[PDB]
DNA sequence: GGAGGCCAAGATCTCAATTTCGTACAAGAAATCCTTTG
DNA sequence: CCCTTCGGGAGGTGCATCCCGGTCTCGCTTGGCCTCC
């Protein structure tokens, strides 16, 4: 990133101005002056620099123009490989090729394909900031309004809290309720053309929300301020035009295939990208024959059921009781992959020490900080949904977790509005279905995304060729080896294809019909 | 000539199976399969495009394709369900928009559905309606899973016309032994009489298409079988 | 020749129905099963291959058109020969039970029996079951009552004579009778039925042989209803069908089928998607279907699904995407000299 | 003859709701749930049929013309044939299977009975369910509870003598007890209820006989009431209604329709428009509907269909577009070669 | 006078009863943030 | 450039319906009888 590189000529002010009582660091920042290269480059190359030359205070700046970003961009321009995070790609997603050069000159190799079209989803976002709208009308101003776009503003800090973007049932609907009280707002506007421009904004703002994706709360990385996410509903097949105006690019990734036939579990990216059969020029699935060991334990059917109440996100004490039980009975340090946040606060209070060092990612907490407090005093590690392609290694390439522990398959919630926008669209483009069929629809799609991710999970384990992983789940709703006709039978994808004879061979931790039927 | 390892084919029935008395053999699904694949119907090509993906039996003349052997669960079993077909006749058929039928007195003798050579046909057929089919085969798995994913064929009697024994979900999976042709003695499909293979006696030709060529003496397996899917996906 | 793989999904637009007697019970109309009751059902190939015959068949008709009388040509041999392969007159051409690839010339003359087959003559067209991709997609449908006309409206009195308004009063009379008879019969039945399990050979002949009897009884009892045989205040019997928007995964094909064949067979389906009804209770529209079908055929040689187009029938029209599909279409349009009459 | 197919939305003016045998149950009133329980609501295409039928045989029995004294020359057995499709004298010409165009003279002559069909005769009108949109647009309408007239208003007492005023004491009295000893059996009716669910169903038998004996209590207690027969004072149950506003799309069609029975559906549908009722619970307006539907016919062998017009019902009016539907009612209004009479 | 069609009559009997998807997730950047501050 | 109060308290009861009314069929062949040619 631009901003991510060494500071300026600012740097030298460091050189001298020696306030900080360190002592030992004038000589590191004597070669950091005269080393103008990439952090990773030099930070991270000649011993990291620890409890020295801050990061934080070399950082470029949020709002550094200088054209010396634009020298490092021309010196590395000529190149035959390039590495760089998926988000500079998508920096062009409106920046019009501001940053990069010509398409049909290169390739464009997208790693992790399956964390870009998920970080999609991130970038399928315009904010409408409440506090920008207060701001910008301040003379055709319905003061008298005021304190409605305040207590709104209220709202969304109370539902987004300290989240970027939140998708729940309470912030569609408050997303909805603000934007009809700032439709309310609108016949107080004075001015004929300021309450006409103030109408066009909130309508294009309603339309932009319910013709398509998801509406939600936000709250900007930046001055924490509240906004009402949308989702752009025609810039899916804009990345898909972009990828193509390479010469020719490769979308790769480890859990990109849903299923492991090639033409049929494809389909994710052929949709979400909007690629037709202009674009589909191979669909190819390689594995390794045998790479690593896999042990598999699961939850039977008579397991019990994880939510009590999953309406109101309640995990039976039964099921809470068990998993807590069976971590207990570990032996050896263990990766634990819970999906939510307060599924790891839960299973956390219940459980307690069991002779292995317990480690837990706070919500928000960057994974840095845990896998490195982790990694000297290895154990027990609850991780949730934060930790999507990040494994903790070892320190030194060993593996440091004999059991890969998934408490719960993913599974992600109802869509009540995605259902809903998506009905909308389909019946004004004159396709008739009924919201039910939408409804299928949205959730066998949510069940693709649920297998990827859990995909994902699983892929944390087996990093090396001699890694060796006693993988867990405790789920009573993954798909017993015998139960063939289970309603999430496409789960059994979880398990990669080569260990699937040792997912037909699996410890059931609570089979159903366990019994010797004499009708053979 | 293809590297041929032992593998199951299991899959989920989706409607009952009608067995033509002697037990759907893999290697008949696969035959017809292949039939689809290469548009012809000569039984020589079919058959050696049949051997690259299947293992024949030189010696005793049958391709490694184990009989159809139901695989039930604690929670469905084998059930007894009649493949129902009935020619249905109806107003629009029976107008004059769609034929001329024979007039007398200006009015139109109306077609006689009770019987004979134009009746309405209720032929009924026994099927086994089992929650899984299984097959044993020594044979390449990428090419069957292809033929049974994409090709039109089923388990039974005609699955081309009357839809019988559709099946879904065919997973394959890797056997430690070929199950295929014997099994401790026990012919899993159907074999030479001189193999020596008990079973129960039957005419039929050895290798398919099982309605062309002379019908010989033949040792075939028990025409329903019945197996446990946890049983069958130990291997 | 080639093999067309027809591989789709069929979403229903208004619930999808059919009575099969195997099926179909005293408890009531349920859909083929394929096992027990808490199982998935499946709607039979056999009913969407015989409306796709009636379709391509009204095809043919259309096709040939009608003689200068303003009559069909086709006889009740030749139209039961179209329509389901009856040879009703004796006279076909008997082709041998061995030789596999016989009627080439029946099969080029006729791209009718040749799709499907009479009898003795191989059918080109498999057409599979449309499976449900779902674990609750199917319901008890239908049902209701009937309602007496003049018990809901009492306007529709005004219309009555009085003479018809105590025919209606001896009708409801009768109905109320008959009623309070016929239950009091069928709850004897009920307790000879219960007897049924406890019994023995010997007294399970005598007391079966008294069930009949009193159906009989019920039956007389109907009978003597002077002014209505059937009683009209009836609770209709739902009828299991599957739900508005299902969607069905169906398996078609043809094989091995010269461009003329595969001609026919999409014009019979262009023919359907004018009336995409499949199975019966079309009183409530049942049936009525929008289907996709991804047309695929094989790579010569190589086992690998080629994609040659797409089938997409929906209410706004049919969707033909594919060079080939034209290519067969305009091919089955050419080729006028097929016989249909011999 | 054209297949005409309307395609349209039934909006909500007033909530719709439905009381299907089948679908209610003890544990309430339920709407039609499309496959399971916890499925969308769907208005029976069954009672739409219904009514459109009866709208339709009110059309018939108007242009035939009421005699002097308001009453139609149609017998009994007329309006019920036309209207239900039963016959009561049995003298209705059962068509017997395997005859060409079977009732084409009763089609040509009776286009009532062509368009809705009868036992034996296949109706070309199909009237499909109408399904919801949305996520959310039904709910518990009714409800409620009935409440003691004099409890409620002390100034309706003054309209009472000392005599009535006794008897409403008794009335209120005897309420009380009864209610409390229907209570108490109710209390333990639900407790064997709850134990109902005991794996040994050879004693649910029994149980089973101990909840009828138990509502033969109940009934013999409210027997025992001189003054009120039934409790006054209850709680209504609500039954569950599409709500207000609620948009519900539509499909029917008619198959090879003519222009006559094409004209007679769409007076069906103007004289319906009067009275836009569909279901039950009228006492609070239930049923009021604003219908908007879209002709489109679909020639065969053309990939895409034309609408000939719109019919749109409000309360406001019927608006009709196209020239086609004009025509088509037209032509049903001045043929005059139509009989119903049998 | 033969040669199509419509109707009636022909033996007693086969077994079986069904109950409602999935829950909470969010990284490094051109940004517009911005615009300051003044 | 102050400094944001205490807590009070949170229902009592009714009453929970009656009834209809659950269909025809037909899956074959033959001759007698009716009109047709």
């Amino acid at each position: 990133g631009k901003a991510n590189y060494v500071s300026l000529e600012k740097v030298r002010g460091l050189l001298l101005m020696d306030e900080f009582t360190d002592l030992d660091t004038v000589k590191v920042l004597e070669k950091l002056a005269n080393w103008s290269k990439p952090l990773v480059e030099f930070e991270e190359e000649y011993g990291e620099l620890p409890a020295q030359i801050t990061p934080e205070m070399v950082t470029y700046s949020i709002w550094d123009d200088i054209q010396d970003i634009d020298d490092i961009r021309l010196n590395a321009l000529s190149a035959n490989f390039i590495v760089t995070t998926h988000a500079m790609v998508m920096v062009d997603c409106m920046c019009n090729h501001r940053i990069l050069g010509d398409k049909e000159n290169m390739y464009l190799i997208i790693d992790e394909a399956d964390i870009f079209v998920d970080m999609l989803e991130v970038w399928k976002q315009r904010r409408f900031n409440l506090r920008e709208l207060t701001s910008a009308f301040n003379e055709h101003i319905p003061r008298n309004g005021v304190h409605v776009i305040d207590q709104l503003m209220n709202d969304v800090t109370s539902i987004a809290g300290d989240l970027h973007f939140c998708s729940t049932p309470a912030a569609v609907a408050l997303f909805d309720n603000s934007f009809n009280a700032l439709s309310k707002v609108g016949r107080e506007i004075k001015n004929e053309a300021a309450r006409k421009a103030f109408f066009d904004c909130i309508y294009s703002w309603e339309m932009l929300g319910l013709s398509g994706g998801q509406k939600g709360v936000g709250v900007s990385n930046k001055r924490r301020e509240p906004a009402l996410i949308a989702v752009n509903p025609f810039i899916g097949m804009n990345v898909g035009r972009y990828c193509t105006q390479w010469r020719s690019a490769l979308l790769t990734s480890a859990t990109l295939s849903i299923t492991s036939t090639p033409e049929t579990g494809m389909e994710w990216l052929c949709k979400a990208l909007g690629l037709t059969s202009d674009t589909i020029s191979i669909r190819k699935i390689f594995s390794p024959d045998v790479y690593g060991s896999m042990k598999l334990t699961i939850a039977g059917a008579d397991f019990p059921k994880v939510f009590n109440d999953p309406k109101e996100q309640i995990f039976s004490g039964q099921w809470l009781k068990a998993v807590v039980e069976q971590l207990s009975c570990i032996q050896g340090p263990a990766l634990v992959l819970t999906a939510s946040h307060y599924e790891t606060r839960m299973i956390a209070n219940q459980l307690g020490e069991v002779s292995q060092p317990v480690y837990i990612q706070k919500a928000g907490q960057a994974l840095s900080e845990i896998i490195k407090q982790y990694q000297e005093k290895p154990g027990i590690l609850i991780s949730a949904g934060a930790s999507v392609g990040v494994s903790p290694r070892g320190e030194n390439g060993e593996q440091i977790f004999q059991d890969l522990i998934i408490t719960r398959i993913p599974f992600l919630p109802p869509d009540r509005m995605k259902a809903e926008s998506l009905y909308g669209y389909l019946k004004e483009r004159g396709y008739s279905r009924t919201f039910e069929a939408v409804n299928r629809n949205i959730y066998l799609e949510n069940l693709r995304k649920v297998i990827r991710k859990a995909k994902q999970s699983v892929g944390r384990g087996i990093r090396s060729e001699n890694d060796t992983v006693r993988i867990i789940i405790l789920d009573p709703r993954f798909p017993e080896p015998t139960d063939l006709s289970s309603k999430h039978r496409s789960l059994e994808h979880i398990i990669p294809v080569r260990f699937r004879r040792e997912y037909r061979s699996c410890e059931i931790l609570s089979p159903a019909y366990f019994e010797e039927d004499i009708q053979c | 000539m293809l590297n041929f390892k032992p593998y199951r084919v299991i899959m989920s029935s989706l409607t009952p199976v009608v067995i033509s008395g002697i037990a759907p053999s893999l290697d008949g699904i696969l035959y017809e399969a292949l039939s689809q694949a290469i548009p012809s119907n000569e039984p020589g090509v079919v058959l050696a495009r049949l051997k690259e993906i299947l293992l024949f039996n030189d010696e005793l003349g049958v391709f490694h394709a184990s009989s159809l052997r139901f695989g039930i669960t604690p929670e469905q079993g084998i059930g007894a369900t009649t493949s129902m077909r009935c020619d249905y006749l109806s107003p629009e058929k029976l107008s004059t928009a769609m034929f001329s039928p024979r007039t007398r007195r200006g009015l139109f003798t109306r077609v006689l559905l009770t019987g004979g050579p134009t009746k309405r046909r209720m032929t009924t057929r026994p099927a086994y309606s089992a929650p899984y089919l299984t097959f044993d085969f020594v044979g390449s798995s990428e090419a069957v899973e292809i033929l049974l994913n994409h090709a039109h064929v089923g388990v039974g009697y005609d699955y081309f016309s009357a839809a019988n024994g559709e099946f879904n979900n065919v997973t394959i999976l890797p056997l430690d032994i070929d199950t295929s042709i014997s099994n401790e003695g026990m012919a899993l499909r159907p074999v030479p009489v001189n193999s020596g293979l008990n079973g129960i006696k039957g005419v039929s030709p050895l290798i398919p298409p099982y309605f062309v060529g002379e019908k010989l003496n033949i040792v075939h397996p028990a025409p329903v079988r019945t197996q446990l899917i946890s049983s069958l996906l130990r291997g | 020749m080639r093999t067309l793989n027809f591989n789709g999904k069929i979403s229903t637009l208004e619930p999808l129905t059919v009575t099969v007697k195997n099926a179909v019970s005293t408890s009531g109309h349920r859909l083929p099963r394929n096992g027990g009751f808490n199982a998935a059902p499946y709607f039979p190939g056999t009913s969407i291959r015989g409306t796709l015959r009636h379709a391509a068949h009204k095809v043919i008709v259309d096709r040939v058109g009608l003689n200068a009388d303003g009559k069909s040509p086709f006889d009740l041999a030749e139209h039961f020969m179209l329509a389901q392969g009856v040879d009703i007159n004796g006279e076909a051409e008997t082709f041998a039970p061995g030789e596999i690839n016989a009627g080439a010339e029946l099969r080029s003359k006729n791209p009718l029996i040749s799709l499907f087959g009479r009898w003795g003559l191989s059918g080109k067209v498999g057409i599979g079951n449309a499976i449900p991709d779902g674990d609750n997609q199917w319901g008890m449908f239908g049902g209701g009552a009937r309602s007496i006309m003049f018990q809901r409206d009492e306007s529709l009195m005004e219309f009555l004579e009085t003479d018809q308004v105590d025919r209606l009063e001896r009708l409801l009379e009768e109905q109320a009778e008959a009623s309070v008879d016929i239950s009091q019969i069928k709850t004897e039945q009920d307790a000879l039925k219960k007897a049924m399990k406890s019994a023995d050979k010997d007294t399970k002949a005598e007391l079966q042989i008294k069930v009949r009897e009193l159906d009989e009884k019920i039956q007389a009892r109907k009978d003597q209803k002077q002014e209505s045989r059937e009683s009209i205040r009836r609770p209709i019997d739902p009828y299991e069908a599957f739900i508005t928007g299902a969607e069905l995964s169906h398996r078609m094909s043809i094989k091995n089928a010269t461009d003329e064949e595969a001609g026919l067979f999409i014009s019979a389906l262009i023919r359907f998607a004018a009336e995409p009804r499949f199975g019966g209770h079309a009183n409530h529209n049942c049936g009525l279907v929008e289907a996709h079908w991804t047309v695929t055929t094989w790579k010569p040689g190589e086992l690998v699904p080629v994609t040659l187009g797409e089938i997409v029938i929906t209410p706004n029209g049919v969707e033909i995407t594919g060079d080939e599909l034209f290519a067969m279409v305009k091919a089955f349009n050419e080729n006028q000299s097929f016989d249909f009459t011999a």
